[PDB]
């Protein structure tokens, strides 16, 4: 008898839309080609500013068809600070994470209800309502992006690899394999070229981004 | 009684 | 695929600060006056002391500790020789609001400064090994900002809930949280699973019993087991 006792289901098809927000414009297809491979509906959207954000993100929460899906994944990557992201604009106040988490809870967004959220986060800086949500936030320093000739995340490179090579496996199992991954690849470079790997989450089920 | 923290 | 070296005896330090008594917090504190003593949480302090012992930690109780007390007893386990150890876990009970913990008398304690004493700069004898942190509190008002740990490796933070909500305590059993969790490392560490996969089987078993939802935060790089006798 194992644990967690339940396991998120994850049989409709699409599994659910894959949100890719993608602000600074260097990610290759890599990670979208993965979460088409695994089944996911991929909409992707570049360059928008905060507002740009909110807008699109509060539109996908309440998209009917959620409904008929078992998950949702929003990948977003951008400038930002501590806790919020800048989108394109020039600004010091961005959007804050925990709004991005109201927008989709239970109340608000109905149609997810009891389903697997989950947000990876590439930020570059200088039932409960709150429940079955997944957040990775990776922070690496903005002169990653000064550079002649700019490196795609390796955060979210490792994380296509690994979902594309090791689907079947919990999503928790893998990406504490990925830490691993980044703190090797840190230990390697000073602190302006590190991938710092931060998550929170409330599952409550086993989670494996595969057909059950 | 249940009580809060 | 690796796991956190978890072979010395004792296993390292398992502090506990439990707060029950927060009469100051009615007598020095002028906003908590309704505030109520944390009745169950010796059960709780007693749970966790049993269970970390079998896991082989040398348990560090105290009890009802302002703000000031918490911030010295921190500052004595940053200075230690942990060089000899594989862990470090720090047990906080007591009553809290968003992203914070108070002390009896009153007083905050933001989760944030309490974990990043640890990092591996101003601790270097844990740098490369967790350091595990366990806080039953409320952490709002709520009833159905903060990033809790610094962002460097090998931290977990098991909240009895997530930000801005309550957690509950019933005065005879102990927090719904802690008990579980107990029973959870109890039951489920003897079986080799690790500790954040016990975690998520803590947040199903408390959600289902208004809800409670607790959330771990965490930068953990290898699996974390605690291997039981």
């Amino acid at each position: 008898q194992s644990i967690p006792e339940e396991r998120y289901k994850m049989k409709s098809k699409p599994l659910g839309i894959c949100l890719i927000i993608d602000c600074i414009g260097n990610e290759t297809e890599l990670l979208r080609d993965t979460f088409t491979s695994l089944g996911y509906e991929v909409q992707k959207f570049l360059h928008l500013s905060m507002h740009g954000i909110s807008q699109i993100l509060g539109q996908f929460a309440c998209m009917p068809e959620h409904r008929d899906y078992d998950s949702f994944v929003c990948v977003l990557v951008s400038r930002g600070g501590s806790q919020s992201v800048y989108g394109v604009d020039q600004t010091h106040s961005g959007l804050p994470l925990h709004h991005i988490r109201r927008m989709f809870m239970g109340d608000s967004c109905p149609y997810l209800a009891g389903k697997p959220k989950m947000f990876f986060i590439q930020n570059y800086v200088v039932v409960h309502r709150e429940a079955d949500f997944f957040w990775s936030l990776c922070t690496a320093d903005m002169s990653l992006l000064e550079q002649s000739h700019s490196s795609p995340s390796l955060y979210l490179q490792c994380l296509s690899q690994k979902l594309r090579q090791e689907r079947k496996r919990p999503l928790l199992d893998l990406h504490i394999e990925l830490n691993g991954y980044m703190y090797d690849w840190n230990s390697r470079v000073s602190a302006k070229e590190k991938y710092y790997v931060w998550l929170q989450h409330t599952l409550r089920k086993k989670l494996i981004l595969s057909y059950t | 009684a249940i009580e809060t923290d | 695929d690796k796991v956190y070296q978890m072979k010395s005896k004792p296993r390292g330090y398992c502090l506990i600060i439990n707060n029950h008594n927060f009469a100051k917090a009615r007598e020095k504190v002028p906003k908590l006056h309704s505030i109520r003593d944390r009745n169950g949480t010796h059960l709780d302090a007693g749970a966790l002391t049993t269970t970390f012992e079998e896991l082989h930690f040398e348990i560090k109780p105290h009890d009802d500790c302002t703000v000031e007390q918490i911030y010295e007893i921190l500052k004595i386990y940053q200075l230690m020789d942990h060089s000899n150890m594989d862990c470090f876990i720090c047990c906080i009970l007591s009553h809290g609001d968003k992203g914070i913990i108070y002390g009896t008398d009153g007083q905050e304690a933001p989760i944030y400064e309490l974990t990043s004493q640890f990092t591996g700069l101003k601790c270097p004898s844990l740098a490369g090994k967790p350091k595990v942190f366990f806080i039953q509190a409320c952490q709002g008002d709520n009833y159905q900002q903060t990033r809790y740990i610094p962002d460097e490796a090998d931290f977990l933070l098991g909240m009895a809930t997530v930000n801005n909500c309550v957690s509950y305590r019933n005065p005879a059993e102990g927090t719904w949280y802690i008990q579980s969790l107990c029973q959870s490392l109890r039951e489920r560490c003897p079986r080799g699973d690790d500790i954040l996969t016990i975690l998520t089987e803590v947040n199903y078993e408390v959600s289902n019993k208004g809800k409670q939802m607790p959330q771990p935060t965490f930068t953990l790089r290898k699996k974390l087991v605690f291997p039981s006798d």
